[PDB]
């Protein structure tokens, strides 16, 4: 276990990739043409995780790029690390999904799967040993979300044994391009509970209310909702991309995050949080790290922890601090709180650390939480999915593709099902 | 903000403890089960010692000291006075005893009592009271439990006016240091009627404690006697003080009890403290010389008491491990 | 003489394998090429060390050591390595894809895949051996590998080697350095599978050496290699009577013999002193008298119990620097009437004493300060029971919610063999009970 | 209090002193297992793959 293949579906899977791979190529020394120019060590160790080598000497992301449209794609090739990609792993059809999941998953991007799998399985081929899939996609449009759900069916099928990660970003009425994104967000639930691993839920309403309340940017656009997302990506997977005294991989995750298998929907979190632009010149002191990483404010998913309970937790610490004091103030936060996590799981808060700091700040915090508060993302989509499919109105949009109301009704039912399983280990 | 858990309910030192320590508000209180505890008010029966200690970042103390029971069950007590040097069979404060068993010294416990008849001189042992050696261990069979047989003390000291007899209890609390606290505070618990030399089997005038004491009442609030009442007694009746006549062989046998199992249950190096409170019982006889009856590692209090004691507990026990933002003659150790 | 075949089983097994190798290489004046220059007879020997270390016709001294790991870097730090030229390449075996921290895919899943070559390279060192006496095995519990693995490892030695001895050096899980949530059920699932399969087991509970490491060498946060430094010095001061010539645990069977009476209570606690940090500027050296006393310290002990509240079996003292029979005498008389020592009715209330008047070597640059003397003591003692007290507990909370549960089921685990490897674990802990109390 | 076993060599002595006196599965039935456990693997996979059929 060592490679990772990362997958971007639709306009914001492409665009939160993109920046992704310019945030991590940037942290381990690769420029945008494919050469390493940087001075640590540690920056090339664990490389190949996310990196191919060509003889080059030239580092090429193991990135497939998928999109119904090629505006997107268009626009990552002529961005800042455009050219780093290979230009093979862009795979593009021409007609777009037009908001709709039926048209991702059962007719415009059943017409292009079969070449997005080709691709995916050349760079399967090229593994010493195949950790899994990440994929970054939206759920509230029509490719990230209907075809990025059937592309992880058709993953499954053909890759029954290895690990598949989503960045999942759920939609917003505040940020939202559709009336149908609660449509589209639950027939892809469905698919999420079912076939991935582990998800991390970014909650484009929680993104909007850092920029708006925390990061007083009155306005925000995609752009400064991206730069969250990034530096949260950046975090999570720290220990799968850095040596240190935790050697992480998909698997490893999964195991120690994941009790019960549909549980698997994680609150990601940050420290400090920033801006692009305007950047703060005060150094955060491990006291305040701990506290702001665990404060609701600082959560990618819009739910109050205090409404629930953490069945697990992984914290990663980044840059020169003291472990010793990252330590106490781990297990400070753990015994003045420990209400909010279950009591049934034995040191359920783990904690790593990692020397390389991210761009721009000397320490930052990322936060990893199994809390049975993200009942409440889940709630708020099926609101606002009943809402309307009481009266099925847009349902024409759908059912013009070949799909029947009963699809509607049990992706609805499953969703319910996984509220009231997380409802359960809440209480007990 | 220190964290607790109780696990004794039927606790009332414990249950005014934790609500004094709610009270401060800078104690929170967590459930039964829940392992990330300053503080463990512990079950009586088998407390989990081997849990505790092993949580990072946490100091933890229980309310009970591993291997006290030694000092605290009947048949314990008579084995570690008579096998520990520092006691000894020569102890001159504990009454003879001799450890019986039923399916152990039988040999040695009738060899005794025979010697004791040698002129017959006062033969009268408990168990419950008898004056001959057949009757006692007959009664012992029909239970099918060990007990204990122990020479009875035929000369108790009586309380006038009533003839009447007592014993006395003293709370003793032992710190994480190991420091032997005895609560100011004492309690006689008294007979109601008067002491019949002749006649064994009734019981009312010759068995103490609270409970087995229902003409009671009649010469003070529930049979209970205080410090201030007894030593006014004692300077008025015989001319001498509590402090003198009673109180330093109390202070000795309570120091000597639990400096002898120090090695044996001191927290000085371990992982977890312990602290506990004890109920040492003693018998006064007409000389004013103190013998030890029991020690209790699970006793209430008087009524009267719980408020200066409980708080006692939190000042000394708990507050010098945990601070937040004397009662007790401390017996130098 | 008899040889023994070292078993380096996962990350831990095979890092404390290195300390071990690399202070046994100290000890014995082998330099990191192998060779070693007060050996007099060139290409063989039946010489103590040669328990542990085969001769090449070129004068290469080679650790009677295989190396598994289910993955690669771990061993690759071997391979490259200060001791790279030690061991043979056939020694040191990786596979591709590690257990996950799942036990049932360290035994099951990705084990019976590998334990075929495992066991023909172990036939390899055997075939090597004109009397092999058998096994030591270093692994820990909550990885996947050191606990799948090894259970699996063991049963087939078992089969293949009826006659020899197996004993254990186990890393018993604490959360300060624990890398996995599921080590409680690695733990109790690798015990239950091994229990029958070994002569005698050394666990060392990580929360003990950590604290050491912090009380006594002021590491501030100790990292693996301050912890396998001390590990390796107890190890050294358990294994020194195979290596060095003596007439105390000079073979394996003896183990067993001085220290399990009782063939499923098998885990003796060590103790060692004194620990005493290189940095320390001024320091007092410690007596016969003082380093022993220090054997009855919970602080120093393995495992952090209480053997005041248990009974003794059995009670071994190693001694190494300047130290005579009459100063131990004396300290053992003086212990006795100050500490809670009780044996068990059935078994004499004793010592076996053994001394190597070569002081501990210390590691140059290493934690460990140089020291006149030291002690480990092996006593099999009931109060060692506490740590399965404390690890069941664990088990039994998860499992009530069946936590985790699914990860193991869907690697072809049943169910029911994690009650059954729990009721195994009730009837240990009940042993110990009727034993001790 | 009594000494016993002295034995005394170039590199150390060993001695006992006494305070007080007293008072396997076969290769074939492993290989099953291993096997028992493959086939539910096995199993639990295909019915997975026939859920992706369908
Ligand atoms: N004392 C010590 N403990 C270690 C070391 N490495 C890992 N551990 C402990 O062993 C446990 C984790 O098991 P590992 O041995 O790392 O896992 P593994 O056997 O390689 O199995 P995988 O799960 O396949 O990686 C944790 O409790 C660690 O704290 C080491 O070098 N020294
Ligand atoms: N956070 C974030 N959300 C986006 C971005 N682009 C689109 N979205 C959201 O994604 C959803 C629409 O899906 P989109 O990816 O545009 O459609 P697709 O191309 O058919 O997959 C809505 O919920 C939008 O708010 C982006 O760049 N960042
Ligand atoms: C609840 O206990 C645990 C949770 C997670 C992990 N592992 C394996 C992690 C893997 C990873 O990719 O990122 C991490 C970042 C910080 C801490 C742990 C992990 C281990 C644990 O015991
Ligand atoms: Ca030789
Ligand atoms: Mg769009
Ligand atoms: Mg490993």
């Amino acid at each position: 276990m060592r490679e990772i293949v990362h997958i971007q579906a639709g306009q914001c899977g492409n665009q939160i990739g993109a920046k992704f791979w310019e945030v991590i190529s940037d942290e381990h020394g690769i420029d945008p043409t494919g050469s390493y120019h940087g001075d640590s060590d540690l920056q090339l160790e664990r490389i190949n995780v996310y990196y191919n080598e060509a003889t080059g000497n030239k580092y090429v992301p193991r990135a497939i790029l998928v999109d119904l449209e090629p505006g997107t794609m268009d626009s990552v090739r002529s961005g800042p690390f455009g050219q780093i990609f290979r230009p093979d792993n862009f795979v593009f059809g021409q007609s777009g999904a037009g908001n709709n999941w039926a048209k991702g998953h059962y007719t415009e991007g059943a017409e292009l799967v079969d070449s997005v799998l080709d691709v995916v399985r050349k760079e399967s081929e090229s593994c010493d040993c195949l950790q899994g899939f990440q994929l970054t996609h939206s759920l509230g449009g029509g490719t990230g979300s209907g075809m990025g759900t059937l592309l992880i069916s058709k993953i499954r099928e053909e890759y029954p044994d290895r690990i598949m990660n989503t960045f999942s970003v759920m939609p917003s009425p505040k940020v939202s391009d559709t009336v149908v994104e609660p449509y589209n967000a639950t027939l892809s639930v469905h698919q999420l509970v079912e076939n991935t691993d582990e998800t991390y839920c970014i909650d484009n309403e929680a993104l909007y209310d850092i920029c708006f309340r925390t990061l007083k940017l009155t306005t925000p656009t995609y752009g400064d909702l991206n730069h969250l997302v990034s530096a949260t990506m950046s975090g999570v997977t720290t220990c799968l991309r850095f040596p240190g005294q935790l050697n992480a991989d998909l698997r490893k995750l999964a195991v120690n995050m994941v009790p019960f298998p549909r549980l698997h929907f994680f609150m990601p979190g940050f420290a400090p949080l920033t801006s692009r632009g305007s950047q703060q010149y005060r150094a955060l002191t491990v006291p305040e790290l701990t506290q702001q990483m665990f404060d609701s404010k600082n959560m990618m998913a819009a739910c109050d922890p205090r409404h629930g309970r953490y069945l697990t937790v992984a914290a990663i610490f980044r840059g020169r601090m003291s472990m010793k004091e990252v330590d106490e103030q781990m297990l400070n936060v753990q015994n003045k709180n420990s209400s909010y996590f279950v009591e049934w799981i034995p040191n359920n808060v783990k904690t790593a650390v990692c020397d390389i700091p991210p761009r721009g700040l000397k320490m930052s915090a990322t936060f990893i939480g199994n809390s049975t508060a993200i009942q409440e993302l889940f709630k708020r989509i099926s609101e606002q999915f009943t809402a309307m499919f009481r009266r099925k109105a847009f349902l024409h949009w759908y059912t013009g593709e070949g799909m029947d109301e009963m699809e509607f009704t049990e992706a609805e039912s499953n969703m319910n099902d996984l509220v009231s399983e997380y409802q359960q280990y809440q209480d007990a | 903000m220190y964290t607790f858990v109780v696990r004794d309910e039927n606790s009332s030192v414990y249950a005014e403890v934790s609500r004094l320590l709610l009270a401060t508000g800078q104690w929170k209180r967590l459930r039964k089960d829940n392992p990330r505890f300053n503080l463990m008010l512990g079950e009586r029966n088998r407390l989990p010692f081997g849990r505790l200690g092993h949580e990072p970042g946490l100091v933890q103390l229980v309310n009970y000291y591993r291997g006290a029971d030694k000092l605290c069950r009947k048949a314990s007590l008579v084995k570690l006075i008579k096998t520990s040097p520092e006691l000894s069979e020569s102890c001159t404060w504990f009454p003879e005893s001799y450890v019986i068993y039923p399916t152990d010294e039988r040999e040695v416990f009738l060899a005794a009592y025979n010697r004791r008849r040698e002129g017959r001189e006062g033969n009268v042992w408990i168990a419950l009271i008898s004056s001959e050696a057949s009757e006692l261990l007959d009664f012992i069979d029909e239970q099918g439990q060990v007990h204990v047989i122990q020479k009875y003390l035929e000369k108790p000291l009586l309380l006038e006016p009533g003839h009447r007899k007592f014993d006395i209890r003293s709370w003793v609390l032992v710190d994480h240091l190991y420091n032997i606290y005895l609560y100011r505070e004492g309690v006689l618990r008294t007979s109601s009627e008067p002491y019949n030399s002749a006649n064994f089997q009734d019981k009312t005038c010759h068995l103490t404690n609270h409970c087995i004491q229902k003409n009671y009442g009649r010469y003070e609030e529930g049979n209970e006697m205080f410090f201030e009442e007894f030593n006014q007694y004692l300077m008025d009746a015989l001319n001498t003080t509590l402090e003198n006549s009673i109180l330093l062989q109390i202070k000795h046998i309570i120091r000597s009890c639990l400096m002898c199992i120090e090695p044996a249950i001191s927290t000085k190096h371990l992982h977890y403290q312990s602290f506990q409170l004890f109920g040492f019982d003693f018998m006064v006889d007409e000389e004013l010389k103190v013998w030890l009856i029991e020690v209790n590692g699970a006793p209430a209090c008087a009524q009267k008491l719980y408020a200066e004691l409980c708080q006692g507990i939190v000042d000394v026990a708990i507050s010098s491990v945990f601070p937040l933002a004397s009662i007790f003659i401390k017996l130098h150790h | 003489m008899r040889e023994c075949i070292s078993i380096h089983v996962g990350q831990a097994g095979v890092q404390i394998g290195n300390a071990c190798w690399e202070l046994y290489c100290l000890e014995h004046g082998i330099q990191p090429d192998g060779q070693m220059p007060s050996d007099k007879t060139i290409g063989g020997g039946d010489d103590s060390f040669n328990t542990f270390f085969s001769e090449t016709g070129a004068g290469k001294h080679v650790p009677r050591a295989v190396f598994v790991d289910l993955e690669p870097t771990v061993i690759d730090e071997v391979r490259t390595g200060t001791y790279r030229q030690l061991f043979h390449p056939e020694q040191l075996i990786t596979g591709k894809e590690d257990a996950a921290n799942n036990y049932a895919r360290g035994h099951y899943t990705i084990g019976k895949e590998i334990i075929d070559l495992v066991l023909d390279r172990i036939r390899k060192l055997a075939d090597q051996c004109t009397g092999l006496q058998g096994f030591l095995v270093f692994h820990s519990f909550g990885g996947g590998t050191g606990s799948g693995f090894t259970s699996l490892l063991m049963e087939r030695l078992s089969v293949d080697y009826g006659k020899k001895s197996k004993l254990e050096f186990s890393i018993y899980p604490a959360p300060q350095v624990s890398t996995a949530v599921v080590e409680p059920y690695n733990s109790i699932l690798t015990t239950h599978t091994t229990l029958e399969h070994s002569d005698c087991a050394f666990m060392v509970d990580n929360e003990a050496i950590y604290d050491i490491c912090r009380r006594n060498l002021d590491i501030e946060r100790p990292t693996y290699t301050n912890l396998n430094r001390l590990i390796s010095q107890i190890v050294s001061s358990i294994t020194a009577s195979l290596r060095f010539d003596g007439a105390l645990n000079v073979d394996l069977t003896e183990f067993q013999t001085n220290l399990v009476p009782y063939p499923r209570i098998h885990f003796p606690l060590a103790t060692y002193a004194p620990v005493i940090s290189a940095e320390k500027a001024y320091h007092e050296q410690l007596s016969v008298a003082e380093i022993t006393n220090a054997c009855f310290e919970p602080a120093n002990q393995m495992v952090k119990c209480d053997p005041r509240h248990g009974k003794y079996m059995a009670c071994c003292l190693l001694y190494r620097g300047d130290v005579v029979p009459k100063d131990v005498n004396a300290a053992i008389a003086t212990i006795k009437t100050k500490r809670s020592i009780q044996f068990v009715d059935w078994c004499p209330t004793g010592f076996k004493v053994g001394i190597n008047y070569q002081p501990p070597t210390v590691v140059p640059g290493g934690d460990l300060a140089k020291v006149q003397r030291a002690v480990c003591m092996l006593s099999n003692t009931t109060a060692i029971a506490e740590a399965w007290a404390r690890l069941d507990h664990k088990f039994d909370l998860m499992y009530a919610k069946r936590a985790f549960v699914h990860w193991y089921v869907g690697e072809g685990m049943e169910e029911g063999e994690f009650s059954e490897a729990r009721e195994d674990m009730a009837a240990l802990e009940k042993d110990y009970e009727e034993v001790g109390v | 209090m009594e000494v016993i076993e002295l034995n005394k060599c170039t590199s150390g002595q060993s001695f006992e002193v006494i305070l007080k006196p007293p008072s396997d599965p076969s290769l074939e039935e492993i290989q099953k297992k291993l096997e028992a456990a493959e086939e539910r693997r096995k199993y639990q996979e295909a019915e997975l793959l026939k859920h992706l059929a369908e």
